[PDB]
């Protein structure tokens, strides 16, 4: 959720709740992959403690607003849209389960390393991995698609949303949060080396619905650029991206390596003074790299 | 302006040759026997038996010191004039002429007062000292840039640009409310910061006389116009322009009466205007971001909100129309224009922008000067005591979705398209108009230049297809009320008859010729695409305006224009041949020899007379 | 060094030296990498950093390939010392962030004054903030203020690392050298204090890199490290503002305004290797700690 964030979107996230259901007793998760940025540092530790105690003070002595009737009638009618393109993909297609196989390192992730029968975690893990974060987004773009042909004015009422409702506006930016940290330029790259031809259609398909949901999501924030509105984060994450980006290409090449028997490499002569291990590696390291997404 | 009156005085004093005056006049041309060198006719001593042009005489005097001091000044910086033998402001010089006046009326004369001596007087009170007051217009930003040096300056861990909106107001307003000084030449100065603050400079030296509004460019929020409040009073501009925001893109009028609103909600700002405030919208401005139909929809409702906020607050409210919109055609047309405003938008107050292209043909020959003049004037009064009628609530739901249909597909085309202004540069002579980012960093008038030239007018009509298809397919009835907005609302008339005039000046042929000789084959399917777009958007034009050809209920203008294309066609190919011979190293001509007793100066010539032949669009 | 500066141009705040961090961190890494393994090792990590950074600035898919075109001509003892440098890398990154974020001075002026200012530690209310919003703009009470708090419980649950649990003596490490970094760039530093923090750096550096009873002694790790201390310290800060509203009294001491709870050895959901067994020795351990 949004409140497992940690920084301060999570002080909005509490925030938005719905009215009443704080009521002095708030009981959250402290998810592993952020636990070091939340407490890890005696600062940073203070200001977690300190955003938790205010957020749930003022909450429910200070509820957010109450949506308009449109709001409401036009998330119920998106929900719809949303869920029928989001399983319309995950449940429906019969080759999903296969490129998912393929395309991320889910299968390597759960024989080591820590659909409706797949755990949630592993779920996000694999489409983390490889940049792509399908669980996060996918249904978004059905929805807002759907919501701006059904009535012209609807693009201007997701806009009034995002900047009145805080709910609406914590759960938008923490999409744009893991847009940030997508590429499809990576994934297309694990599909290259990973996954059949007669697949690549399906998963450019896939990447063009990235593409065209991220775009929905700006259009709705009223951003022209993906965390616009918050240039510190923003940085952190242009810091990280080499490092990562190395690691994905190191971890797409590597599961080549070990799936197929026929992929030929050659070797230059030993630099330093399995190939399993540094699957391994790549894999911790890039987790730590994109730590909390959805 | 010292000159048109010294120019006209001695024909006041060879007029005024009458002896009868009050005790009074006598009084002031019996002084004035101490306290004729410059002329231009009138040689002779002037006797005191003619006390009429003893004052008159004198008035003439101070008219060629204050010509000539202005001379000077202008010239060689110096002058050797003291103030004291000028007129340095409007009532040192309609003092001894409303004397003559009152004299004249009270010796039996008034049928001679109002006569020259009466439109002596009206043209001193239109024309004051300087003909005209000067705008001063600079971008928001180059203040904002101003005060963040400043603030930096004062080394306290942030400086005003980092500052949120609501924290540059609480820090404007405390310099406002404080004695502090904000300056020293403790500052260093990018070129940029020292031509913001010389400008000031300058105000502050000069007459209050000289100047009109300062207005902020680009203007969004309250602090870009405390900003400019805070310059002016910093840089001791002891009498400070009135400040007037242009908001110029679509999400900035959204916002304009919120800001408007915030400003006099502010004690010192409410104090500093004195009931008064002017706000500028920019037609052209506003369509380059979001389309014609749009821009024309929300310019509209700024003005509505806008007024509803004047009201609140007690201020009186000035509109300043800048270029593009109806009001800015000149001719019958701009009288039901400014009859087509929102109720209250006006209040005996009319600011309108007269565009470079038209002056000309508003004020160039004497009747149709007058007839410019009598229009304003008419239609000004008229429209604060008879307002148009107000929409049908359905006629503003329609609009309010078309508007939305028309940005999108006015954008899809503009800013989506990856090659769209790769097609621009190639199939419109933009870039060489420059030579003698993309699409929002380029101004409006070469944005509009570039597609005039072409006869393609892709601004102005850019989106009124989509929307009024929408709107037919959305329900069949729905063409049936378009055409009764038309008949029936003076604004959505006076919208579509300028969109039909533009279309009148246009020829998708002569553009297609433009294309065919400049742009790359590879994007010929894309111009082509336009073309349909343009050809659709003009045949839903027409239907909403009930008929079957442009320009159908005004024969006059058609002839005109007619008169004109043959003219104007020969122009066209041959510029577009010329940015051919220009451009492309490899095109092969065979000249034929000389046939009259650079190629540059062909493009210029034929730039210069499309852009007279065409005048106003959009 | 720079190039960085070139993905990151802008400072974003006037005390940001986010970039500066990391290029240190990196020149003192790599001068490590060099000293253990080689400098053909260091300049081929050199190598992968320079061509994933160019990446970043364009993201040509071919610069992927000239990526990958390096990394699978590695052996694999290569390939690890490689994984390893830039997970290393990683780590130290983030690291830097913690002492950016940490020491990010507070602007007023960059708050808006609305509910948007929450999404952001720049310009969210501290508790003292939230007190004058509550009394000021909402008309609560100072003694309503107290009273709900008094009442009030957060309940924080930690759960396990997906991939990495991570020791505490590492977290010792990882200390050191924010605490190297925070240090090295205070205002009127001597040449030798620099020096010699410059060396603490590098020696920490290179020690950090060279079950689910396991899971849980790991996760509770934060308690030692920061949690032990910082809840009084924060207890101690909302007296402070309760005096600031005119709140005499301290929250007393015995309110649970804080508490902390644990799936470590608990949840069992699909995983059958947490036995009963597992749950007596947690809770064992918790008690012992
Ligand atoms: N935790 C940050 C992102 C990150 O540090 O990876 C956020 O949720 O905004
Ligand atoms: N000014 C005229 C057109 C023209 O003379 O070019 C109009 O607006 O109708």
């Amino acid at each position: 959720g949004t409140v497992g964030r940690g920084g301060g979107p999570t002080h909005l996230a509490i925030l938005s709740q719905p009215p009443d259901t704080v009521n002095g007793s708030l009981r959250v998760t402290v998810q592993g992959e952020v636990i070091e940025q939340s407490f890890g540092e005696a600062h940073l530790c203070f200001r977690t403690l300190q955003r938790f105690t205010a957020a749930t003070l003022e909450h429910g002595m200070n509820p957010p607003i109450s949506p308009k009737p449109e709001w409401r009638a036009l998330l119920d009618e998106m929900a719809v849209v949303a869920t029928e393109e989001y399983r319309s993909v995950v449940f429906q297609e019969p080759r999903f389960v296969e490129y998912f196989r393929l395309a991320t390192p889910e299968l390597e992730y759960g024989r080591m390393n820590i659909i409706e029968s797949l755990r949630a975690i592993p779920w996000i893990f694999a489409w983390t991995q490889t940049r792509f974060h399908l669980p996060v987004w996918l249904g978004f773009g059905a929805a807002f698609r759907y919501a701006i042909k059904k009535d012209v004015r609807n693009l201007h009422m997701l806009q009034d949303m995002y900047k009145q409702w805080p709910f609406f506006r914590v759960t938008i930016d923490l999409i744009e949060m893991v847009f940030a940290k997508g590429d499809p330029g990576i994934a297309a790259l694990y599909d290259k080396l990973l996954v059949s031809e007669d697949l690549w259609a399906f998963g450019e398909k896939l990447r063009a619905n990235f593409d065209e949901t991220k775009n929905l999501v700006l259009q709705t924030a009223g951003h022209k650029d993906l965390l616009e509105g918050d240039p510190y984060l923003k940085q952190r994450l242009r810091l990280r991206d080499s490092y990562i980006t190395t690691l994905n290409v190191c971890q797409a090449y590597t599961l080549k390596r070990i799936r197929d028997a026929n992929y030929n490499v050659t070797l230059r002569p030993h630099i330093s003074k399995g190939l399993e291990d540094t699957l391994i590696l790549t894999m911790k390291g890039i987790a730590a790299g994109l730590q909390n997404t959805g | 302006a010292a000159n048109l009156y010294y120019n006209q005085i001695e024909n006041l004093m060879f007029e005024l040759s009458m002896w009868r005056c009050t005790d009074e006049f006598r009084v002031r041309a019996d002084e004035l026997h101490r306290n004729a060198k410059h002329y231009i006719e009138f040689w002779k001593t002037i006797p005191p038996t003619e006390p009429y042009r003893v004052i008159l005489g004198d008035v003439r005097d101070k008219l060629y010191h204050t010509r000539e001091r202005s001379r000077q000044l202008l010239s060689n910086g110096i002058s050797d004039i003291p103030e004291e033998a000028t007129f340095t402001n409007v009532e040192q010089f309609l003092e001894p002429l409303e004397l003559c006046y009152r004299s004249l009326c009270s010796c039996g004369d008034s049928p001679i007062a109002d006569g020259s001596l009466l439109d002596f007087l009206r043209q001193v009170s239109t024309f004051g000292l300087s003909l005209v007051r000067l705008d001063i217009r600079q971008e928001s930003e180059r203040h904002t840039d101003v005060l963040d040096a400043i603030t930096k300056h004062l080394d306290i861990g942030s400086s005003y640009r980092d500052w949120s909106e609501e924290g540059r107001q609480e820090w404007l307003l405390a310099e406002l409310s404080g004695k502090r000084p904000l300056f020293g030449p403790d500052l260093p100065k990018t070129e940029e910061i020292s031509d913001v603050l010389d400008t000031f400079k300058v105000i502050s030296e000069l007459p209050s006389d000289c100047f009109g509004a300062y207005i902020i460019s680009m203007a969004t929020s309250p602090s870009d116009v405390l900003a400019v409040e805070l310059l002016q009073r910093e840089c001791h501009v002891k009498n400070p322009l009135r400040v007037v925001p242009l908001f110029e893109k679509l999400a900035d009028l959204e916002a304009a009466p919120a800001a408007v609103a915030r400003l006099f909600s502010i004690d010192w700002y409410k104090n500093r205007i004195n009931g008064k405030q002017e706000v500028m919208i920019g037609y052209s401005d506003s369509g380059k971001d979001a389309g014609r139909l749009s821009a024309a929809w929300e310019l509209y409702k700024a003005q509505e909100e806008l007024v509803k906020v004047a009201k609140k607050y007690g201020v009186k409210l000035t509109m300043f129309h800048g270029r593009g919109g109806t009001v800015g055609r000149g001719g019958g047309p701009t009288h039901l224009a400014i009859l087509s405003q929102p109720p209250d938008t006006v209040n005996g107050s009319l600011r309108v922008t007269v565009q470079g292209e038209v002056i000309e043909q508003s004020f160039g020959e004497a009747h149709l000067c007058f007839r410019t003049l009598q229009r304003f004037t008419a239609a000004t009064l008229e429209h604060g005591m008879n307002p148009p009628i107000s929409p049908k609530p359905e006629w503003r739901a329609l609009l309010d979705e078309m508007a939305v249909v028309a940005t999108e597909e006015y954008r899809s085309v503009v800013f989506q398209e990856p090659r769209f202004v790769e097609y621009f540069r190639l199939a419109t002579p933009e870039l060489e108009y420059g030579r003698m980012g993309g699409i929002e960093s380029l101004r409006a008038i070469p944005w509009i230049f570039a597609w005039t030239q072409t006869r393609f007018h892709l601004p102005v009509w850019l989106g009124f297809g989509a929307a009024f298809r929408y709107a037919i397919k959305k329900d069949v009835r729905n063409l049936h009320m378009l055409q009764d907005m038309y008949k029936q609302w003076p604004f959505f008339r006076v919208t579509i008859d300028l969109i039909e005039m533009v279309f009148a000046k246009g020829d998708p042929g002569i553009a297609a010729l433009y294309d065919k000789l400049l742009v790359s084959e590879d994007l010929w399917a894309f111009g082509e695409k336009l073309r349909a777009n343009f050809d659709e958007t003009k045949n839903l034009v027409l239907q909403t305006a009930g008929h079957k050809d442009l320009l159908e209920g005004d024969p006059y203008l058609k002839q005109r224009l007619r008169l004109r294309d043959s003219y104007i066609t020969t122009l066209n190919v041959c510029q577009a041949y010329t940015l051919k011979r220009i451009r492309d190293a490899n095109y092969n001509v065979t000249l034929r020899p000389h046939i009259s007793k650079g190629l540059e100066d062909t493009l210029i010539l034929t730039m210069k007379g499309i852009a007279a032949g065409l005048q106003n669009t959009g | 060094d720079a190039q960085l500066r070139q993905l990151v141009p802008a400072k974003v705040s006037e005390d940001d030296k986010l970039v500066e961090y990391d290029a240190l961190l990196l020149d003192r890494f790599l001068d490590i990498l060099q000293d253990l393994h080689g400098e053909d090792l260091r300049e081929t990590v050199q190598e992968l950093y320079e061509l994933s950074a160019e990446y970043e600035g364009k993201r040509e898919p071919s610069k992927l390939e000239e990526l990958g075109s390096v990394l699978t001509s590695l052996d694999p003892g290569d390939s690890i010392v490689i994984s390893k440098a830039f997970s290393h890398m990683l780590n130290l990154a983030n690291l830097a962030e913690e002492v950016q974020i940490a020491h990010r001075r507070r602007i007023k002026k960059l708050k808006k004054g609305d509910f948007v200012d929450e999404s952001s530690a720049t310009t969210e209310s501290d508790i003292e903030e939230t007190f004058k919003r509550l009394v000021s703009d909402l008309g609560k009470s100072p003694e309503e203020i107290f009273d709900a708090l008094k009442n009030q419980t957060v309940d924080l649950v930690l759960t396990a690392h997906p991939t990495q649990s991570v020791r505490r003596s590492l977290l010792q490490k990882h200390g050191r050298i924010r605490d190297c970094l925070a240090q090295l760039y205070a205002k009127d530093i001597t040449p030798d204090d620099k020096q010699e923090l410059d060396e603490s750096l590098q020696r920490e550096i290179q020690a950090a890199f060279r079950t689910p009873q396991d899971e849980m002694r790991a996760g509770m790790s934060y308690f030692h490290e920061t949690i032990w201390k910082g809840v009084p310290k924060f207890l101690r800060r909302v007296d402070t503002a309760l005096k600031n509203i005119g709140i005499d009294e301290r929250v007393p001491y015995n309110a649970p305004l804080i508490q902390f709870s644990s799936w470590m050895g608990g949840d069992r959901d699909g995983n059958p290797r947490v036995t009963p067994e597992v749950t007596r020795d947690v809770c064992l351990l918790a008690r012992m700690m």
